[PDB]
RNA sequence: UUAUGCUAUCAGGUGGAUGGCUCGGCUCAAGAGCUUAUGAAGGACGUGCCAAGCUGCGAUAAGCCCGGGGUAGGUGCAUGGAGCCAAUGAACCCGGGAUUUCCGAAUGGGACCUCUCCGUAGUGAUCAUUCAUGAUCGGGAACGCUCCGAAUUGAAA
RNA sequence: UGGAGGACCGUAAACGGUAUUGAUCUGCAAAUCAUUCGUGUGACCUGCGUCUCGUAGUGAAAUGCUAAUCUAACCCGGCA
RNA sequence: UGUUCGGGUCGAAGCAGGGCUGUGAAGUCCUGUGGACCGUUCACAAACGAAAAUCCUGGUAAUAGUAGCAGCAAAGCAGGGUGAGACUCCCUGCCGCCGAAGGGGCCAGGUUUCCUCGGCAAUGUUCGUCAGCCGAGGGUUAGUCGGUCCUAAGACGUACCGUAAUUCGAGUACGCCGAAAGGGAAACAGGUUAAUAUUCCUGUACCAUUUAGCGUUUAGUCUGACGUCUCAGGGCAAGCCGAGCGGCGUCGUCGCGCCGUCUAAGCAGCGAACCCCGUGGAGAGCCGUAAUGGCGAGAAGCGGGCGAAUCUGUAAUGGCACAAGUCGGCUUCACCCCGGGACCCGUGAAAAGGACAGCUAAAUGUCCGUACCGAGAACUGACACAGGUGCCCCUAGCUGAAAAGGCUAAGGCGUGUCGGAGUAAUUCAGUUAAGGGAAUUCGGCAAAUUAGCUCCGUAACUUCGGGAUAAGGAGUGCCUGCUGUGUAGACAGCAGGUCGCAGUGACCAGGGGGCUCUAACUGUCUAAUACCAACAUAGGAGAUUGCAAACCCGUAAGGGCUAG
RNA sequence: CCCUAACUGGAGUCCGGUGAAGCUUACAUUCUAGUGCACAGUCUAGAGACCUCUAGGGGGAAGUGAAGACCCCGUGGAGC
RNA sequence: GGUUUGAUAGAAACGGGAUGUAAGCACCAAGGCAACGAGGUGUUCAGUCCGCGUUUACUAACCAUUCGUUCCUUUCACUU
């Protein structure tokens, strides 16, 4: 029952890669603490806060602001978003 | 002011919400009972012999 | 700005994505025998039985 | 040209003006058609192609001339008075200003010693009762019945 | 070259009757006949590479595993593009398991909120007992048993 | 001076609905529009919430209103 | 159907027309089309024969290329584009509508209508390249805004009790819910996108809980926390005026007109009224307020304490074309603070939370909503509906009492989504009409008159309150120069000159009076033909009942009246 | 009102686009009289009438809307 | 009705008419120390305007077009 589905990529979601942020599609039943813990378990990078929102398509989009610099770019390269 | 189309624009509120037990919009918001399945009034489902015809 | 809880917005989300046409390949695969479904609707009509 | 209405709406939301205060250049319409983002509209606004037209506010020179004449006392006769005497000037405000002037004059007279307590109390009650019409009337009655301590 | 028209036929349009077919329905007969706190039925939401409805399934989500049958194709109603699965025997059918979100008898408190609050992690209510543990709660096409119980109507009122 | 009143005038604030028996009457509208009108500091108007209902409720009482339905609503059943 | 005899891709059924037979029901045959079943002998069954039921379902006419696309907001034209196609889409200019709502903010509701791109078969009262449509993609980020928490009217649950019985029922005890407009711990300025923003970014902050270090309770109070009317004082948004400075407009002559000249929370400081404390000693009375008032049961005066809105300083670098960016004054609502008075046979909520013992550090602050419309096109009324929901809360300059009406800003629009044309009758709504002036008509129905303000003056009758704006009259503009009150805004008044048919020059805005009937009055009423003399009302009178009552509900448990 | 007139804006008339509905057994160019269930465009006897189109307001079609709500009947109801 | 062998409609000018003496400038103006100043007089029976006429081809009434042939046929009185 993983909280993470996949990184969310649109023109606006790739507008935050320069800002160290990375927006994910997660499980709508999850909370901010579960998303933070599961992202830190999945990649090891430390997260500073979680900006969650639920969309009209029935999904939940989470924006994780990392603490270490370039963690968003590293995760994007490891997933192949960039 | 009339009873027809004049006072039918005051229909900006509800008296029945979508009931949990049956997913039908029949849960009264004041008596706390669904008028289709009877959730909030009884454990069993409301079903009456007058909901169909006499079988003869 | 009606103030929905989580379940009300979820029901409206499902109602929104139900209101889309059939895909083109379904019509092509079915020999054009499946061209619509009953859940087509327009927002300026009969209101949703959702909330 | 394409629909420049989206360009005009973006220019209105970037310039902080109304939708019809925006002046798009009719000559350089292709350039305004190119403007698809707010940075494009900002560049066009700073180069002069898209500008916000001036506000044509209500002039007031004739109003100021009429106000100066009214301040002098003219343009205010009985043919221009349309509201009830009591709305143009309320009665309670007239009493307030009159009694405050009278009480202040009596207070200053009692302060500088020209009016002792025995006659100051009577004059205060007289001003309460409406015997005087103004500070000048109070002064003239004082100098007629000689209520000051002249020495 | 007599228009607007009238009647009969013919050709065509609109239309969907008749005819033909039919995986549906109805009726009768014969078997078999309970399920649910080990959390049902029913519902909400999710669930497909392109998937809107229905159906199936439940974050392992048109599926997973094991024994038997079948064996060459499979990838639902619904033989489209591109892939995937299958001779390590799939698909499919029978049997036995796993997973089985939220509500619902719904049962830790709460519902105009199918979600929300406390988390000290949940046996709610009524009961039996050796206070170990256990029972009842809901659903089922009609039938069965107990109790309560009209009027139309007929008598040509 | 004072600021009382189920006081007065008054709005296309709000509420009501007089007369034109005007417009409209297969309408903008299954009762609305225009002009003309009544109340407009109170027995006032009104949002939201909650409660009272079928031989029952509510009614400053017309048998009015109780979802375009009222001298007994509506839905299904007795009912072919 | 049983049974006998059969027909058919060398073309069955059905369908349109026609020949023949039959009194006829109908049968058979031929022409055309068709692509798979169809009859007959003797008997037997039926969901077995339609021309009709204001019959039922479907298809389709005539009306008819007619009514509507008009009345409540009469709105478009030139040039240039795009496009195959332009009154209708885009830009520019000109001319216009709303401008106390048709603008701005948001509740309920809608539910993606939001934003970009591509189309015009349907939707749009025309067309359309346009679109709230069609198709595709994207968009909503919170410790500080709300919900969440609290309790109110009042619901719901468990137990008891009742009931033939319950999913049914009043009460009691324990709980739990009940407000996106009541109470409430805290965040502001600027930037950024196509659409998000007190949420994201920059800067500067603040609140809560828990953990640790340093010590204490004052612990019972206060606050939360209260109606209606009226009013004083203080502040402030908005508004307005003068000087300087920077742009735009006008420029026939003039030197004016418009825009801007900005600066948040947080932090630090002062504190007006009221109240309290220490002194004080006031009567042939004194101190006050707008007003009521206060005083030996202790006034004035002098000190002190508690104590607001705002203001000042910082935040000082943000945005402004890095263009100025500095100053003075007036006013200030309907917004905030504070205080007084009056009224009640109305007495105008409760609880959570908060203050009194906190200071420093660190970490944590989950969940939901957040797009967009909020209405003459996003809600509701079948609709892109002249209704209703919302005029629910705000709204600038001039005139003016004014938020009325008229004219203009800002802002929104030319979509209260058909155009050309100027040629009858008739029609909806208006303007004017000689002489007469209700002769019209059931009836002055409709229309007309008058209308603002100041001053003079005002009858019958009366419950002494009124009638009353009774009635009947005069003045009113503009310019020159002044006066008085006020601290001031502003208000009031005077002299002279002068134009016109007309000075509340438009807009705005009572016609008046007399005699009866009826009801006292304000109010209520047949939503959708009756706004009345009907209903209610205060006033009057009668009746029951001493409370385990009278009256009433329930089958009962037990209840309303009754926290009487 | 005598007694109507002129003018304005919107309709109407004409034009381009869009575009329904209601009456209807059939035929139908009628007028007079008679007859007929005694109120006829269709019968009988006469008289008129070439057809088509446009505008007009409504004489007739006992014009359309509608199983009369007045009266009676029903061993029909309801309320009081 | 007229149509270049022409005054049919329009312009220009004039005649005949409607209103009432335009803007700017000069002087005067009750006054005000001044700045200003409603307004009066002269230029001015002015200015503005005419869905009426005359003179005038200055522009536009030009360029065409179709019927009076059934229509193809050589059912012909034709012309390759
Ligand atoms: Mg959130
Ligand atoms: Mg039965
Ligand atoms: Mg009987
Ligand atoms: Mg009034
Ligand atoms: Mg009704
Ligand atoms: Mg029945
Ligand atoms: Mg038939
Ligand atoms: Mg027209
Ligand atoms: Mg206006
Ligand atoms: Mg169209
Ligand atoms: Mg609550
Ligand atoms: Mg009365
Ligand atoms: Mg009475
Ligand atoms: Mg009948
Ligand atoms: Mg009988
Ligand atoms: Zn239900």
């Amino acid at each position: 029952m993983s909280s993470i589905n996949y990184p969310f990529v649109t023109e606006k979601a790739m507008m935050l890669l320069d800002e160290n942020k990375l927006q994910f599609i997660v499980d709508t039943r999850s909370n901010k603490k579960q998303i933070l813990e599961d992202v830190e378990k999945m990649y090891g990078f430390k997260v500073k806060s979680v900006r969650t929102m639920t969309t009209m398509k029935g999904m939940k989009k989470a924006v994780l602001a990392f603490e270490e610099p370039e963690a968003a770019h590293e995760i994007a390269t490891r997933i192949g978003l960039m | 002011m009339s009873k027809g189309t004049s006072s039918m624009g005051k229909r900006q509120k509800r008296t029945h919400a979508k009931c949990r037990r049956c997913g039908s919009v029949s849960f009264n918001v004041h008596t706390k009972q669904c008028t289709s399945c009877g959730f909030g009034k009884t454990s069993r489902m409301r079903t009456y012999k007058w909901q169909a015809k006499c079988k003869y | 700005m009606s103030h929905n809880m989580k379940g009300q917005k979820k029901r409206l989300a499902k109602a929104h994505k139900q209101n889309t046409r059939v895909p083109v390949w379904v019509i092509v695969k079915t020999n054009r025998k499946v061209v619509s479904h009953p859940r087509r609707r327009h927002w300026r009509r009969r209101s949703l039985d959702v909330k | 040209m394409s629909d420049l209405s989206n360009q005009r709406k973006l220019a209105s939301k970037v310039l902080g003006c109304g939708l019809d205060r925006v002046w798009l250049n009719p000559e350089a319409s292709e350039e305004i058609a190119s403007a698809i983002t707010r940075e494009d509209i900002r560049g066009l606004i700073e180069e002069g192609t898209i500008k916000a037209k001036p506000v044509k506010g209500v002039s007031r020179g004739r109003a100021r001339a009429l106000a100066a004449k009214r301040k002098y006392g003219h343009c205010k006769g009985h043919g221009s008075r349309k509201g009830k005497k009591g709305a143009r000037t309320p009665k309670k405000e007239q009493w307030i200003k009159k009694i405050r002037a009278l009480r202040r004059r009596l207070k200053e007279l009692r302060a500088d010693g020209a009016l002792d307590k025995s006659v100051y109390c009577r004059l205060y009650r007289k001003a309460k009762g409406g015997e005087y019409r103004s500070v000048s009337h109070l002064n003239s009655h004082l100098e007629s019945e000689k209520l000051l301590k002249k020495e």
